């Protein structure tokens, strides 16, 4: 495996750099690879051969090397910048490439984004089918960290909450989504259930109660 | 343009062999090699193996034991098995056309060395600081660059768009899908968010369209939680004209592969 930083930070607007070491025999032999893997996306080829640039690369991703050290640098730093990126070099054989460990990049200097929440009860059907799950959608919001808890009426819930690692969205916001699984009795037996999100020291608090229909 | 389509199952038993499909389009497998890469959660990109436009194969030589990769130009598909998976082999699994190339003749000195012919032997990289005609010696840092100097290229072209592959002993579960309509209370004026929920599969993954595809704008389709059960739960949404709630026909299109279910639910709006 070829030795990155595990990661790395740049404002918006600045330039970054990663780094990739090896050996003689893999960084050496003059032919580093780039990729870029946007969560969610497929993989990019970013440079081949130390530094050219593949097909539809912006010129702002630069490739570079010297010795058995290879270097990818990112200028003009935007937020759809941030990803995993990884360096290849084929070692003794065209046909044996080898990956370097992975550098997750962070654009700094982003503005805070609120969330939006949009919390579901649980439908007819479902309840029919004996079962009831209460569906807490947030959406819009950076950074990607966020505190759900749920209420039954006033009082704390901790069984039965699911909840996402928040990931994110095309337009560089986050996105994550919390369960709730209840029987139908704990459903209707209740006067509401809430789902409270927590960004930033903000919450966001919505509310469902089984007399809606 | 140049396509890669992966197929094959998303769940594989632990001790059994997976095997998976590349479908070409876009140009001939008899011009360009194809190649395997696959990516386990959180770790890093792994090379798997390639088969040149002459059907020679290269390996991972870690992983060679368990490999096997075989191409039908006819059929225009690359082929790649491996043996006694364990839960070290769920990945997402891409298949791409790779650049491979051997060269020879690099006698360019690295940075911090100069090419030179005035040593002892003939021309090589001495260390731009030494002095002398020894010094493309080893003693000295340098060498004589005398006959074989092959180089080796690689890099992927274009990439597949990737298959997710579970290796589990826990069994296949198809999704429940239920409707997720926006009460009196839920709208958000001119516009109602509108969605399926889908419910407790297992492997990943699951795909949502609305109308047949043709609903796009307002789609918003949420990765999925993994529950403490083992089971996955995902929802997709919509935004709509609150307007319409009631005389437009709006129907998610689910997809989960892996337990060969499709559901065609409409949402209804609710009366409250």
């Amino acid at each position: 495996v070829l030795n990155q930083p595990s990661s790395v930070s740049g404002s918006l607007g600045q330039r970054v750099s990663i780094t990739c070491s090896g050996s003689s025999s893999n960084v050496g032999n003059g032919y580093v690879s780039w990729y870029q893997l946007i969560p969610g996306s497929a993989p990019r080829t970013l440079i081949y051969g130390d530094t050219s640039r593949a097909s539809g690369v912006p010129d702002r991703f630069s490739g570079s090397r010297s010795g058995n050290t290879a270097t990818l640098t990112i200028s003009s730093l935007q937020a759809e910048d941030e990803a995993d990126y990884f360096c290849a070099s084929a070692e003794d054989s065209s046909s044996n490439a080898v990956f370097g460990s992975g550098t997750t990049l962070t654009v700094l200097g982003q503005p805070k984004a609120a969330p939006s929440v949009t919390l579901f009860p649980p439908s007819s059907e479902e309840l029919q089918a004996n079962k009831a799950t209460l569906v807490c959608l947030i959406s819009d919001f950076y950074p990607g960290a966020v505190t759900v808890a749920w209420k039954a009426d006033s009082s704390p819930v901790k069984a039965g909450v699911e909840t996402t690692t928040p990931s994110k969205q095309s337009n560089n916001k986050y996105a994550a989504s919390s369960y709730l699984s209840l029987t139908p009795e704990q459903w209707k037996s209740h006067r509401s259930y809430s789902c409270q999100v927590t960004h930033e020291g903000s919450t966001v608090e919505k509310t469902v109660a089984p007399t809606e229909c | 343009q140049v396509q890669l389509r992966e197929s094959g199952p998303s769940l594989v038993k632990p001790s059994q062999t997976l095997s998976l499909t590349c479908a070409a389009s876009g140009f001939s497998l008899s011009d360009k090699a194809v190649g395997w890469v696959r990516r386990a959660p959180g770790k890093a990109l792994e090379w798997l193996g390639s088969i040149d436009t002459g059907g020679s194969t290269g390996y991972n030589p870690g992983l060679k034991s368990r490999l096997s990769i075989t191409k039908d130009n006819s059929k225009s598909q690359v082929s790649l098995s491996i043996s006694s998976v364990t839960s070290e082999d769920s990945a997402t699994y891409y298949c791409a056309t790779v650049h491979q190339k051997t060269a020879e003749g690099d006698k360019t000195c690295p940075d911090g060395y100069e090419h030179t012919c005035g040593c002892i032997g003939g021309c090589g990289c001495k260390r731009s600081a030494c002095i002398g005609a020894l010094c493309c010696q080893a003693s000295l840092g340098g060498w004589l660059s005398d006959g074989e100097t092959y180089t080796y290229e690689f890099h992927v072209d274009t990439w597949g768009q990737g298959l997710v592959v579970t290796v589990s002993s826990a069994s296949t579960k198809g999704p429940s899908v239920f409707p997720l309509a926006p009460s009196s209370k839920s709208t958000s004026g001119g516009t109602a968010a509108l969605g399926c929920l889908v419910k407790d599969y297992f492997p990943e993954p699951v795909t949502v369209s609305w109308n047949s595809g043709a609903l796009t704008s307002g789609v918003h389709t949420f990765p999925a939680v993994l529950q403490s059960s083992g089971l996955y739960s995902l929802s997709s949404v919509v935004t709509v004209p609150s307007s319409s709630l009631g005389t437009q026909t709006y129907i998610c299109n689910v997809n989960h592969k892996p337990s060969n279910t499709k559901v065609d639910k409409k949402v209804e709006p609710k009366s409250c």
